[PDB]
C-alpha cells in the first residue's frame, strides 16, 4: 500500500527461536486463574486513567 | 376461460398438492457475471438521462415506469458513490421536446437524492428529444478533462424523440469527443438507440422486469473498461487530513465548504487554496484540484485485482472438514466451492460475500 | 365497586425482591446463580456498571460513577441506581473525608465473581459420575410433558374435564385469587384476574403464579431463599442433561413435587434422584414473548382487517378463551374462525380484561404469516378495540370523604391547606368551597372542623 | 440481540520475547481476561452470542466450540474449549521465518463471513448486532495494507463496528479502522490491567456507547506516502489507469505497462 516506510526492525533468529520456544513452553504450562485475571489496585488504577480528569 | 383452470391440478393428480412443488422456482434469483484484467475507467463522470415523457405515466412495471424508475435510480445513485466515491454523478430530464438538468456535476448522494425525491412530482409531458438531451450532457462533457471517463446512461420509455437534427450530428461529435453512452431501454429494442450505444461504445438494453433492472444497472455500477485512445494521464490529487479546532478554535475560523451552507469549524482544507471543506473527498471549486481520503484510494484497489470463482461441486469430493474453512460451519449444503489457489473449503455464502464482497481469499492471503 | 376493576398486578423480579429484607437478599445472593439471574433481570445501563466495579473494593465516589453517563442519560441512570441500591446491590461506603463511595454488596460481587470464575462450589453442579438414566426422556418428550402439565392447570382454570391437579394446587389457585369461591365445593369459576392470567403469556404467567406459590411458601413452610436458588440454578439448567435431588431439604423435596407435578421437572418416579429440567424450568424467568409470533412455538392466529379471526389451532383451551373476546362463527378441524365484536369484547372488558390484555394475547399468537410488518394487528382493530373499553371505562370511582358547605372560604382555604399540608387532598373546588379528602382523614378533619 | 467477535494477536514473536522478557504482563495473562470479558458478553445478557478467533504467524483458528462434561456449562465449557484450542495452535507450533506476519486479514476476513452466516441464520423478528474487537500486540504488517482496507469497507458495508486494543506496537491501519468503521482505537498504558479497560472501554453496548462518557477518538493522521521513494504526499500524482501514486511528475508509471499521455 501507499504507506510510508515504518519503524520496523527484525530481531535475531536467536530470539525467534527462544520466542516460539518460550511461548510455546508457557502455553504448555498455563492454567486460568481469578487473581491473574484482576486486582482492585489494577482496576482502581486504570479507572483513574479512564476518569473523566485522567490521562 | 383458462384463468380458474390454470393451476397444475387441471389435468394431474399429484399436482393436486405438489402444484407449488412443480413450479417451485416462482421468485428465485442466482446473480453473477464475468469480469476482466482490462483497464477501467476509475475516474467516472456518469451522468443519468430519464425519459420525462408522457409514456413514463404507463404501468409496465409494477408501479408506473416514473415510481419504478426513480425508486431504482435512488438505489443506484447509493452504490454508485458507495463503489465509486471518486466519481460523480449528474442528471437530465428530457421532458416537452426539451431537457432539463435534474442534477448539475457533483458527488454528493444528499442532493443528487433530495433531487429525486423532488423529482416525484415531475408531470410527464411531451415527447423526449435525444437532441437536446445529448446536447446539454456533451456541452457540459466538453469541458470535463479527457482522462476523466465521461459517460451518460439513458433511461428511455417511449419510442418516438423529437431530434431537431439528425442525431448522427452529435453521435458523429462524441465518437470523435470518445465519450460513452449506454442506454436502458423499456420493453423494446429502438434502432436509434442501439446505434447510438453500440456506435459510442456503450450498451443498449431493455428492462424485463425490477430485478432484471436492478440486473442491468448492476452491471452499469462497475466502471467502464478503457483503450488507449483516452488520456492516459497522470492527475494532481490532494489528500489534506483533517484537522480541527483543537487550540481552542485559535487562529482558525470557522467556515462554509465551498460546494456547503454548513460552517464547520473542523474538517480538512485544501492543501492548495487553504479552502475549508467539512467533507471528503471534495473538488476544490475554487482551484481544480480534487482533494481525496487515501482510504477512498483503496476502496476502488479491488476492481484492479478482483477474485475469481472458485470450483464449484456438488460435495466435498475432496474431502476437506467436515467443517467450511473461512466461515465455521458444517457441509450442510450440497454445493461447495473451492479456490483454485489456495484450495480451502467455501460455502454458498463464502463464494457470494467473500467474492463480490470481500474480494480477498483468505488462504490466498496467507 | 368503590374503586376501578381489580387488575392482576403484574410484579417483575425488582417489585418482588424489593420488598424483602437484606439478610434474605444476602443469603439469596449466597448462590452464584442467584446473582445471575438478578443482574441478568437488570436494565443494560447496571448490567454495564455492576460489571465494571465487580473488580473493585474500593468505595467509587457516587459523582464520579454517575459522570460515567452522558447528561442527558445520566437522568434515565437514575432509575438503574434507584433499583440497585434499593435491591441492597449497592451499598455506600464513605471515603476518607467522609465523600460517598459506592460498593456492591460483597456477597453479590464474590458469588458473580465465583459464577465467572472458579470458587469454592463449582456453581454447585455435579454430575455424581452416573451413567444415562433408566427410560431415557428425550428433549421434545419433555417440553410435551412440561406443555400438558401446563395446559392441564389452564384446562382445571377453564373447568375442563380431565384437569386433574391436587386439591393443593386447586386450593392456590382460589388461594391466589385466580379461581373465584363464588360457590361451595370450588366449582371453577375464575376472577378477572384469573382470567387476565389466562390470556397472558406463559413465561409472565408462571413467573407470577410461582410468586403466588412463594408469598404462600412461607405460609406453607417453604425455604424462599432455597427454592428462589433452585429454581435459578433450574433456569441456569441444560435439557438434556441430568440433575441430581442429591442433598436437597424435604421443603424443596414438596417443592420438587410440586414443580414436577407442575410438569417443569421430569422424574423417572417420584422417588427417584435424578430428573431432567423441562423448557418452562430453563425459559422461566421475567421477560417477554415478544411483539408477534412467539420465538419458540409460533403463533396461530389470523387476525384480519375486518375483525375476523382464523385461528389455526386444536386446542379446546386457546379456542375457549378466543371466545371470551370474540364471537365465535365456525369450527374446522384444523382451523377455528371467529370475529371480535363490541358485546363480546364487552364481555371481556365486563369481566375485567384491559383491552391491552387481548391486543398483546392476539400479538403473542399472531400467525406468522402476519408478521414481516411493523403492526401486525391493523390500526383499525386496535383502535376499535381500545375504544371499546374506553367507550365503556370513562366512569371511574374513588372512595373518599368529602369536606362541603364551610362557613367561610377562611374555612375552605384552612382545610385545603391541612388537606396540603397532610397531602390528603383528592380534590377540590374553590368556587363553591368543596374539598374531598382521602378517607384516613374523615376522622382526623372531622374532628378539626370543631376546632380549626 | 448482539454477537461478539473477539481478535487476539496471538503473534509468538512479540509474545515470545514478552514471555522472554519476564514482563508483569504475559500471553497467559491476556487470555484470562480475553476468556473473563467474553464470558461477560455472554454472562451479561442471555441472548447474546459470542465467537473468538486466534491470529497466528500461519492460521486464523476458531476457538469456538464448549466442553462436555458438565462440571459446570456455560462459562466452563467456553474457557475450556479457549484453553484447549490455544493450548493446541500454542503448544503444536512450528517455527518460520519465511512468513513471519501474523494472519490479520485472514482472521478478519474468517469473522466477516461468519458473522455473515449468523446474521442471515438468525431469525428477522429480531437481528443479530455485532461487533469486532481486535487485541493486537506485535508489530503493524503493511504486506497486507491491499486487504485490510478492502476487509475495513466490507465491514462497512455490512455496518460492522470494529473496536481495537492495540499493546505496545500501535498500528495506523487499526485505528484507520477504528475511525472508519465507527469504532474506538485505544493504545493501552497498562497492560496488567487490560481486563478492566475492556470491561469499560470495548464491553459496553453499540446502544450504549452514545449514552456513556468514554475518551474521545484520537484523531488519525491520513499519512500516504507514493510508491516511488515512499516519501509523504499532500499533493502528488495518480495514474488514472492504475492509481498508483506518485509523489511528483514523469512520463510513465513505473507501476504498469502505461506511458502518460502527456501534453
Ligand atoms: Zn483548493
Ligand atoms: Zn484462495
Ligand atoms: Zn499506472
Amino acid at each position: 500500500g501507499p504507506t510510508p516506510i515504518q519503524s520496523l526492525q527484525y530481531a535475531t533468529s536467536q530470539d525467534i527461536i527462544n520466542s516460539f520456544q518460550s511461548i510455546r513452553q508457557e502455553m504448555e504450562a498455563y492454567t486460568p486463574k481469578l487473581t491473574q485475571v484482576l486486582s482492585s489496585s489494577a482496576a482502581s488504577s486504570t479507572i483513574t486513567a479512564l476518569s473523566p480528569g485522567g490521562a | 376461460e383458462r384463468t380458474w383452470e390454470i393451476l397444475k391440478e387441471d389435468e394431474s393428480g399429484s399436482l393436486k398438492a405438489t402444484i407449488e412443488d412443480i413450479l417451485f422456482k416462482a421468485k428465485r434469483k442466482r446473480v453473477f457475471e464475468h469480469h476482466g484484467q482490462v483497464r477501467l475507467g476509475m475516474m467516472r463522470h456518469l451522468y443519468v438521462v430519464v425519459d420525462g415523457s408522457r409514456t413514463m405515466e404507463d404501468q409496465d412495471l409494477k408501479p408506473n415506469r416514473l415510481t419504478c424508475t426513480l425508486k431504482l435510480l435512488e438505489y443506484f445513485v447509493e452504490e454508485y458513490f458507495d463503489q465509486n466515491p471518486i466519481s460523480q454523478i449528474g442528471i437530465i430530464v428530457t421532458k416537452s421536446k426539451r431537457a432539463e438538468k435534474l442534477t448539475e456535476l457533483s458527488g454528493n448522494p444528499r442532493k443528487h437524492i433530495t433531487s429525486l425525491k423532488k423529482a416525484v412530482d415531475m408531470t410527464c409531458h411531451g415527447e423526449p428529444s435525444l437532441y437536446n438531451s445529448l446536447s446539454i450532457a456533451m456541452q457540459t462533457l466538453k469541458h470535463m478533462p479527457g482522462h476523466t471517463s465521461r459517460e451518460v446512461l439513458i433511461i428511455f420509455s417511449s419510442l418516438t424523440t423529437c431530434d431537431p437534427s439528425n442525431i448522427y450530428d452529435l453521435i458523429k461529435t462524441l465518437k470523435a469527443a470518445k465519450i460513452r453512452v449506454s442506454v436502458i431501454g423499456l420493453s423494446a429494442e429502438v434502432r436509434v438507440c442501439t446505434v447510438l450505444a453500440r456506435e459510442t461504445g456503450g450498451t443498449y438494453h431493455v428492462i424485463l422486469d425490477e430485478s432484471h433492472y436492478k440486473e442491468l444497472l448492476t452491471h452499469h455500477v462497475s466502471p467502464p473498461p478503457a483503450s488507449s485512445s483516452s488520456e492516459c494521464s497522470l492527475i494532481r490529487m490532494g489528500f489534506p487530513q483533517h484537522t480541527i479546532a483543537s487550540l481552542s478554535d485559535q487562529d482558525a475560523k470557522p467556515s462554509f465548504s465551498m460546494a456547503e451552507p454548513g460552517l464547520t469549524l473542523g474538517g480538512y482544507f485544501c492543501p492548495q487554496c487553504r479552502a475549508k471543506y467539512c467533507e471528503l473527498p471534495v473538488e476544490c471549486k475554487i482551484c481544480g484540484l480534487t482533494l481525496v481520503s487515501a482510504p477512498h484510494l483503496a476502496r476502488s484497489y479491488h476492481h484492479l485485482f478482483p477474485l475469481d470463482a472458485f470450483q464449484e461441486i456438488p460435495l466435498e469430493e475432496y474431502n476437506g472438514e467436515r467443517f467450511c474453512y473461512g466461515c465455521q460451519g458444517e457441509l450442510k449444503d450440497q454445493h461447495v466451492y473451492v479456490c483454485a489457489v489456495c484450495q480451502n473449503v467455501f460455502c454458498v455464502d463464502c463464494d457470494v460475500f467473500v467474492h463480490d464482497s470481500l474480494h480477498c481469499c483468505p488462504g490466498c492471503i496467507h | 365497586r368503590g374503586l376501578n376493576r381489580v387488575h392482576l398486578q403484574c410484579r417483575n423480579l425488582q417489585e418482588f425482591l424489593g420488598g424483602l429484607s437484606p439478610g434474605v437478599l444476602d443469603r439469596l445472593y449466597g448462590h452464584p446463580a442467584t446473582c445471575l439471574a438478578v443482574f441478568r433481570e437488570l436494565p443494560s445501563l447496571a448490567k454495564n456498571w455492576v460489571m465494571r466495579m465487580l473488580f473493585l473494593e474500593q468505595p467509587l465516589p457516587q459523582a464520579a460513577v454517575a459522570l460515567w453517563v452522558k447528561k442527558e442519560f445520566s437522568k434515565a441512570q437514575e432509575e438503574s441506581t434507584g433499583l440497585l441500591s434499593g435491591l441492597r446491590i449497592w451499598h455506600t461506603q464513605l471515603l476518607p473525608g467522609g465523600l460517598q463511595g459506592l460498593i456492591l454488596n460483597p456477597i453479590f460481587r464474590q458469588n458473580l465473581r465465583i459464577a465467572l470464575l472458579g470458587g469454592g462450589k463449582a456453581w454447585s453442579d455435579d454430575t455424581s459420575q452416573l451413567g444415562p438414566d433408566k427410560h431415557a426422556r428425550d428433549v421434545p418428550s419433555l417440553d410435551k410433558y412440561a406443555e400438558e402439565r401446563w395446559e392441564v392447570v389452564l384446562h382445571f382454570m377453564v373447568g375442563s374435564p380431565s384437569a386433574a391437579v391436587s386439591q393443593d394446587l386447586a386450593q392456590l389457585l382460589s388461594q391466589a385469587g385466580l379461581m373465584k369461591s363464588t360457590e361451595p365445593g370450588e366449582p371453577p369459576c375464575i376472577t378477572s384476574a384469573g382470567f387476565q392470567f389466562l390470556l397472558l403469556d406463559t413465561p409472565a404467567q408462571l413467573w407470577y403464579f410461582m410468586l403466588q406459590y412463594l408469598q404462600t411458601a412461607q405460609s406453607r413452610g417453604m425455604d424462599l431463599v432455597e427454592i428462589l436458588s433452585f429454581l435459578f440454578q433450574l433456569s441456569f439448567s441444560t435439557l438434556g442433561k441430568d440433575y441430581s435431588v442429591e442433598g436437597m431439604s424435604d421443603s424443596l423435596l414438596n417443592f420438587l413435587q410440586h414443580l414436577r407435578e407442575f410438569g417443569l421437572v421430569f422424574q423417572r418416579k417420584r422417588k427417584s434422584r435424578r430428573y431432567y429440567p423441562t423448557r418452562l424450568a430453563i425459559n422461566l424467568s421475567s421477560g417477554v414473548s415478544g411483539a408477534g409470533g412467539t420465538v419458540h412455538q409460533p403463533g396461530f392466529i389470523v387476525v384480519e382487517t375486518n375483525y375476523r379471526l382464523y385461528a389455526y389451532t386444536e386446542s379446546e383451551l386457546q379456542i375457549a378463551l378466543i371466545a371470551l373476546f370474540s364471537e365465535m362463527l365456525y369450527r374446522f378441524p384444523n382451523m377455528v374462525v371467529a370475529q371480535v365484536t363490541r358485546e363480546s369484547v364487552q364481555q371481556a372488558i365486563a369481566s375485567g380484561i384491559t383491552a391491552q390484555q387481548i391486543i398483546h394475547f392476539l400479538r403473542t399468537r399472531a400467525h406468522p404469516v402476519m408478521l414481516k410488518q411493523t403492526p401486525v394487528l391493523p390500526p383499525t382493530i386496535t383502535d376499535q378495540i381500545r375504544l371499546w373499553e374506553l367507550e365503556r371505562d370513562r366512569l371511574r370511582f374513588t372512595e373518599g370523604v368529602l369536606y362541603n358547605q364551610f362557613l367561610s372560604q377562611v374555612d375552605f382555604e384552612l382545610l385545603l391547606a391541612h388537606a396540603r399540608e397532610l397531602g390528603v387532598l383528592v380534590f377540590e373546588n374553590s368556587a363553591k368551597r368543596l374539598m374531598v379528602v382521602t378517607p384516613a382523614g374523615h376522622s382526623d378533619v372531622k374532628r378539626f372542623w370543631k376546632r380549626q | 440481540l448482539n454477537l461478539l467477535v473477539i481478535v487476539v494477536d496471538a503473534n509468538p514473536i512479540w509474545w515470545g520475547k514478552q514471555a522472554l522478557k519476564e514482563s508483569q504482563f504475559t500471553l497467559s495473562k491476556c487470555i484470562d481476561a480475553v476468556m473473563v470479558l467474553g464470558n461477560s458478553h455472554l454472562f451479561m445478557n442471555r441472548s447474546n452470542k459470542l465467537a473468538v478467533i486466534a491470529s497466528h504467524i500461519q492460521e486464523s483458528r476458531f476457538l469456538y466450540p464448549g466442553s462436555k462434561d458438565g462440571k459446570y456449562e456455560l462459562l466452563t465449557s467456553a474457557n475450556e474449549v479457549i484453553v484447549e484450542e490455544i493450548k493446541d495452535l500454542m503448544t503444536k507450533s512450528d517455527i518460520k521465518g519465511q512468513h513471519t506476519e501474523t494472519l490479520l486479514a485472514g482472521s478478519l476476513a474468517k469473522a466477516l463471513c461468519y458473522i455473515h452466516r449468523m446474521n442471515k441464520e438468525v431469525k428477522d423478528n429480531q437481528e443479530m448486532k455485532s461487533r469486532i474487537l481486535v487485541i493486537k500486540a506485535a508489530e503493524d504488517s503493511a504486506l497486507q495494507y491491499m486487504n485490510f482496507m478492502n476487509v475495513i469497507f466490507a465491514a462497512q458495508k455490512q455496518n460492522i463496528l470494529i473496536d481495537a486494543c492495540v499493546l505496545d506496537s500501535d498500528s495506523g491501519l487499526l485505528q484507520q479502522a477504528c475511525d472508519i468503521t465507527g469504532g474506538l482505537y485505544l493504545k493501552v498504558p497498562q497492560m496488567p490491567s487490560l481486563l478492566q479497560y475492556l470491561l469499560w472501554v470495548f464491553l459496553p453496548d453499540q446502544d450504549q456507547r452514545s449514552q456513556l462518557i468514554l475518551p474521545p477518538p484520537v484523531h488519525v493522521d491520513y499519512r500516504a506516502a507514493c510508491f516511488c521513494h515512499r516519501n509523504l504526499i499532500e499533493i502528488g500524482y495518480v495514474c488514472s489507469v492504475c492509481l498508483s501514486i506518485f509523489c511528483n511528475f514523469s512520463p510513465i508509471c513505473t507501476t504498469c505497462e502505461t506511458a502518460f499521455k502527456i501534453s
